[PDB]
């Protein structure tokens, strides 16, 4: 109900009445494939079934418009500080063809020992509440009305609460999220015998759920020197997270890689990448592949992210991809901006497009080079794990720092990450679980003693409550804020004044952020400081460069700048014609 | 280095080499799901309670105080289901005493 193509969102009501709020569906969506599919006077090989809304390419204006969409789901990520904002950068996603949308944790949310309520500011990702998760859940039930295509929403089931935020998560039907106990071993240093005892919880809440799993091995891509060196590594981090979850209940299609080709141009990145990308899909079949893209060797330059993008989605069209995330262009250049989540869009339907049908067309030399390395990789990944059982463990292994070492494996640096097994973020957090122990509820892991209070129970242990927060949601406690002062209903009295003036902004409402392009005949420095001289004079604050490039050091130089426009419009002011 | 330690595998075929890997892969996890099944922490503890009607603040204090107790081994939604049951009130309010820091001499038996 509601939701007109002409009018904005109104994140001022679908603010209210989240104590009210259920999801609307639960679990993962895949795209329905549109066999031999009709757009315009073309026919689609590859397709899957076309948006009732939408924006399509520029050049679609050639062809009537068409918007083909392709068959993997395609991810788009967006979270800013304030989630309130973002609801808006959703609705533009979804309309350029994004149908999964996922959200960055607030900074440090890894150590938070417990969940979060209501709705703080964040920093470099949003806070993961309920009420925020309810809140953007809710708006993106009118997002995918609107364009006719069902959503997933996507968030973070790490830290030392894990298990905490897997519940909320169940409870709030979004619908997919990471979860692998090694990331928070080796990024975050959370003890390794409670973090993976955590994941067991976590991840059958997860299966219970429905959900779609991503993992956490392309991690290990860029905390590493050399990536293609990490190949055998990779293998490993997937393979333990894969049969670890499928042992705990999980379905092995709802079990994701998470995929990225390692290189980037100048080094021969396709040749070096597919060996890889051959080898995995090979090692691991019936699991789900999630293709993400480049993000290590990225710099300034937006136009180089799209192409070794474009090779990235290359990658995933010679073999197989069942969701194909993506990352924006300007992702080394600053924090991503309203335009660029969009381009990342574009770009990757765009190139999906024009590659329909490729593989009718072209094909592996399945022996030759190729064949050789995807059989060495295989060795190499299988040797290691021969030492990691050898060495007597897991746990030992990564006492030893078999991980993230930055050798191409057997090879071995020793400048790899050790943790200690009794120490970390959590030690001694680990509780036997006694002969007359139990949990009453839906969807628990380990030894559960149901039998001593009715031996008819024992599969079904919330009967023991009539009803778990899982049967019964309105045995869930709503907490709407825990702080006055900060808190989204005082962001949003902030700026009434502007829902009739008008400014550019990139990521919240009325920030005021433009970006400048220019060329100036001198060498980068010079030049770089000669230009933000003329970007005073144009009048913008804040002022800052954010990209260099050399035309040719003496002849000059591109600059680029992104700035604040001190000031507003008026709508009711323009002189506008017809 | 690589090439005398791919001794042993280099005869072995497509299919051996694939159910080996993860043949190994599974005698890797299987001592971390075993410590999974014995075993609890503070998070679990306070999941359970949040699907048994408690809050995020509420489970903090339930799991605090079980841990300083000794409790953890028997289950925190347990000490509240016995708790509830022996007075005879209902979960959610034997939950909230417990808590607030009553009935916690009793719970030791
Ligand atoms: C497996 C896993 N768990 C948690 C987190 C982060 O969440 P906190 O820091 O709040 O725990 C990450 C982050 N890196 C993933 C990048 C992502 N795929 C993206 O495409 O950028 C992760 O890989
Ligand atoms: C700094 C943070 O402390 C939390 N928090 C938890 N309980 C309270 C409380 N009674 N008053 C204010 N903040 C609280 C918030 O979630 C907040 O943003």
């Amino acid at each position: 109900l509601q939701l007109r193509v002409n009018e904005k969102l109104d994140v001022e009501n679908i603010l209210k009445d989240l104590d009210k709020y259920t999801p609307k569906r639960r679990g993962w969506t895949w795209r329905q494939p549109a066999e031999n599919l009709q757009m315009g006077p073309f026919i689609y090989k590859d397709a899957s079934t076309p948006l009732e809304n939408s924006v399509a390419l520029p050049s679609a204006k050639y062809f009537g418009d068409i918007d083909p969409q392709p068959l993997p789901v395609i991810t788009t990520e967006i979270a800013s500080g304030r989630f309130e904002d973002d609801i808006r950068r959703m609705r533009m996603a979804a309309w350029h063809g994004a149908d999964h949308i996922m959200v960055i944790r607030t900074a440090g949310q890894s150590h938070y020992d417990g969940l979060i309520e209501g709705t703080p500011q964040g920093i470099g990702g949003v806070p993961i509440t309920r009420k925020q998760v309810r809140a953007q859940r809710k708006a993106l039930d009118l997002i995918e009305e609107e364009v006719g295509r069902p959503i997933n929403y996507h968030s973070y089931v790490s830290g030392v609460a894990g298990p905490d935020i897997a519940v909320m998560f169940a409870e709030e039907g979004v619908n997919g999220a990471h979860q692998d106990p090694q990331y928070n071993v080796l990024y975050r240093n959370i003890n390794m015998i409670r973090s993976f005892i955590d994941a067991c919880e976590s991840k059958t809440i997860m299966a219970w759920a429905d959900m779609a799993q991503i993992d956490g091995a392309h991690n290990a891509n860029a905390t590493a020197r050399e990536a293609w060196k990490v190949m055998p590594e990779l293998m490993v981090q997937h393979a333990l997270n894969s049969i670890f979850s499928l042992k705990v209940g999980m379905k092995k299609s709802n079990i994701c890689l998470s995929t990225v080709p390692p290189t980037a141009p100048p080094a021969p990145s396709m040749y070096l990448d597919l060996p890889y990308a051959v080898a995995l899909r090979e090692m691991f079949e019936g699991y789900r592949m999630r293709a993400q893209m480049n993000t290590k060797y990225m710099e300034a330059s937006t136009r180089e992210a799209t192409v070794t993008h474009v090779l990235n989605l290359l990658i995933s069209k010679l073999t197989r991809a069942d969701i194909q995330s993506t990352i924006t262009p300007d992702e080394g250049r600053n924090v991503p901006w309203h335009i660029y989540n969009i381009e990342a869009c574009d770009t990757a339907k765009q190139a999906l497009i024009g590659m329909d049908g490729l593989m009718d067309m072209v094909q592996l030399k399945r022996e030759g080079v190729l064949g050789d390395t995807v059989r060495e990789l295989k060795e190499r990944a299988v040797l290691f794990m021969e030492e990691i059982i050898e060495a007597g463990g897991y746990f030992n292994a990564v006492e030893q720092g078999f991980f993230v070492d930055s050798g191409y494996y057997p090879e071995r640096n020793g400048d790899g990450i050790a943790r200690q097994i009794n120490g970390g973020i959590g030690a001694g957090t680990v509780f036997e679980r006694d002969e007359d122990y139990m949990a009453p509820v839906t969807a628990h892991f380990g030894y559960n003693n149901v039998k001593q209070y009715d031996e008819a129970l024992v599969s079904e242990p919330s009967k023991l409550i009539d009803g778990c927060t899982l049967e019964v949601p309105e045995k869930i406690v709503y907490i709407d804020e825990l702080d006055e002062n900060d808190n989204v209903n005082v962001r949003m009295e902030e700026t009434k004044e502007f829902r009739s003036m008008i400014k550019p902004e990139v990521e919240w409402q009325a920030d005021g952020t433009v970006l400048l392009t220019m060329f100036l005949p001198t060498s980068k420095r010079v030049a770089e400081f000669a230009a933000i001289e003329f970007a005073k004079k144009m009048n913008l604050e804040e002022v800052e460069v954010i990209n260099r490039e050399v035309m040719q050091e003496a002849e000059g130089t591109r600059i680029e700048l992104k700035g604040r426009v001190p000031f507003s419009i008026d709508i009711n002011s323009l002189v506008i014609p017809p | 280095d690589f090439q005398q330690r791919r001794a042993h595998l280099a005869n072995l075929s497509d299919e051996e080499l694939q159910t080996r890997f993860w043949e190994m892969a599974e005698k890797i996890v299987d001592p971390l799901l075993d410590l999974g099944k014995k075993n609890t922490t503070p998070s679990i503890e306070r999941s359970v309670l949040l699907r048994m009607g408690f809050s995020s603040l509420e489970a903090k204090a339930i799991v605090d105080k079980t841990m300083d107790r000794g409790l953890m081994g028997k289950g925190a939604g347990h000490i509240v289901y016995k708790i509830a049951k022996e007075k005879n009130i209902s979960v959610r309010e034997a939950g909230l005493a417990l808590s607030e820091g009553k009935y916690w001499d009793d719970a030791i038996q």
